[PDB]
């Protein structure tokens, strides 16, 4: 039997695996570090390039670089540096002898596609492939063919509504607001307290601290007015150098960033406020059925609380006789890839591939034509 | 391009009730002599194909979720709507019918009324533990 791999690129992490398993095997930070200090006669017996944790340990020789920007792929020579350490440092498999599916962000630019399919056949020689949009999948993944889904990374927030299987491309919104913003933010409140990080080093810290406390206030106004009374919602965190820190208001004054954008500085409408809004440019005939099926999707949805806010915020956003459902599976930070290994897995799913033959005949353009 | 399987060589070719059921990453037949008698450890996709007075057939997708079901067959299950639903160049309606709370039309397609029975089928999808 032949194995089909799944990749889901992020803008901050790589998720990769084998089609039919339950979660991706592989993941890793979507990271490409190179020599800070360069030349032709400047470390010869040393590697040109690292990926992943072994570009953060090495991160005082490196330079650090993102290759994905908000959901987007931005730098094609650190991508396939990507691509060559999933499959050979990560998956250890051949790469000539798997067909691959890849993962896109929804709106993503036709000339991506076309090139994500080159480097596939040319760079990798896969003998298939298949590109698929992050969202819908994990739509799939709730076993659901419509509702609209909130996507959150690390780079990129999205609101994808989807009627019976299909994104609906004039309704989706992006807002540049995501983990990597709210870790920030961490960083800039703490500071507040007395606590000194500001470095790419420090940032790191902050995220584990931003993964374990924080939550989302159902009530945030109460929730500060509680918070300066007792020492209830003040919790306890051990550094790695042993050192105990006490966190407080922070816990949950990080999130509310995802639902009043101001706080950052950044003059967008909240998550809540563009999910009324992407429902409101669907067909008035379907919203019952975006509203009543509301997934949370990746790894900024997972804040505790976050689903009882939604369901909060959005029943005051609409008509008063809306049922209003949020849905929030527990394996949500996985959801898309999940979704990719189940759709590759599929008996039906075989003609679906893109052959190498059909490559050859037609060229990039190829990705299009479903 | 299109999707084909031979089970959708046979959806829909006329009036009546079809049921497959999620078995292994496949669309299954279900066996005539048991329609009604759902596993609720399974997930399963019905098309009701119904005749019109103008000569055209009109479909309904439904595609049901047992409450015990894997997710590989829930989201299966969902797939398949998707593809079925497009062999039939898009006319078909899809319905989501979750264990308990199935709509009123689909419980109508069974006149002496639909049977809930416990098990099914195993999933196809492996587990992957988190680090030790
Ligand atoms: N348990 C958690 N609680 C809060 N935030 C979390 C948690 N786990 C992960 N995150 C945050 O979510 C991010 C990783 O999520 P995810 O893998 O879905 O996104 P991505 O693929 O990297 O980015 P994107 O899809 O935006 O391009 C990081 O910002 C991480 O800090
Ligand atoms: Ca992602
Ligand atoms: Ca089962």
């Amino acid at each position: 039997e032949t194995t089909a791999l799944v990749c889901d690129n992020g803008s901050g992490l790589v998720k990769a695996g084998f089609a039919g398993d339950d979660a991706p095997r592989a993941v890793f930070p979507s990271i490409v570090g190179r020599p800070r200090h360069q030349g032709v006669m400047v470390g010869m017996g040393q590697k040109d390039s690292y990926v992943g944790d072994e570009a953060q340990s090495k991160r005082g020789i490196l330079t650090l670089k993102y290759p994905i920007e908000h959901g987007i792929i931005t730098n094609w020579d650190d991508m396939e540096k990507i691509w060559h350490h999933t499959f050979y440092n990560e998956l250890r498999v051949a790469p000539e002898e798997h067909p691959t599916l890849l993962t896109e962000a929804p709106l993503n630019p036709k000339a991506n596609r076309e090139k994500m399919t080159q480097i596939m056949f040319e760079t990798f020689n896969v003998p298939a492939m298949y590109v698929a949009i992050q969202a819908v999948l994990s739509l799939y993944a709730s076993g659901r063919t419509t509702g609209i889904v909130l996507d959150s990374g690390d780079g990129v927030t999205h609101n994808v509504p989807i009627y019976e299987g299909y994104a609906l491309p004039h309704a989706i919104m992006r807002l540049d607001l995501a983990g990597r913003d709210l870790t920030d933010y961490l960083m800039k409140i703490l500071t507040e307290r007395g606590y000194s990080f500001v470095t790419t080093a420090e940032r790191e810290i902050v995220r584990d601290i931003k993964e374990k406390l924080c939550y989302v206030a159902l009530d945030f106004e109460n929730e500060m007015a509680t918070a300066a009374s007792s020492s209830s919602l003040e919790k306890s965190y051990e550094l790695p150098d042993g050192q105990v820190i006490t966190i407080g208001n922070e816990r949950f004054r990080c999130p509310e960033t995802l639902f009043q954008p101001s706080f950052i500085g950044m003059e967008s409408a909240g998550i809540h406020e563009t999910t009324y809004n992407s429902i409101m440019k669907c067909d008035i005939d379907i919203r019952k059925d975006l509203y009543a099926n509301n997934v949370m999707s990746g790894g900024t949805t997972m804040y505790p609380g976050i689903a009882d806010r939604m369901q909060k915020e959005i029943t005051a956003l609409a008509p008063s006789t809306m049922k209003i459902k949020i849905i929030a599976p527990p394996e949500r930070k996985y959801s898309v890839w999940i979704g990719g290994s189940i759709l590759a897995s599929l008996s039906t799913f075989q003609q679906m591939w893109i052959t190498k033959q059909e490559y050859d005949e037609a060229g990039p353009s190829i990705v299009h034509r479903k | 391009s299109v999707v084909e399987h031979p089970e959708f060589l046979k959806a829909g070719k006329e009036p009546g009730l079809q049921i497959w059921r999620v078995e292994k990453f496949d669309l299954v037949p279900v066996p005539t002599n048991l329609y009604g008698d759902f596993f609720t450890g399974d997930a399963y996709v019905i098309l009701k194909t119904v005749q019109l007075r103008n000569g055209n057939l009109q479909y309904d997708l439904h595609y049901w979720l047992g409450n015990e079901c894997s997710q590989d067959e829930s989201g299966a299950a969902a797939i398949f709507t998707v593809q079925l639903d497009d062999y039939l160049n898009g006319r078909a309606v899809q319905h989501r019918e979750v264990q308990g709370f199935e709509s009123a039309t689909f419980l109508g397609y069974f006149k002496s009324g639909l049977k809930y029975k416990k098990g099914g089928v195993a999933s196809k999808l492996r587990k992957v533990a988190e680090q030790t």
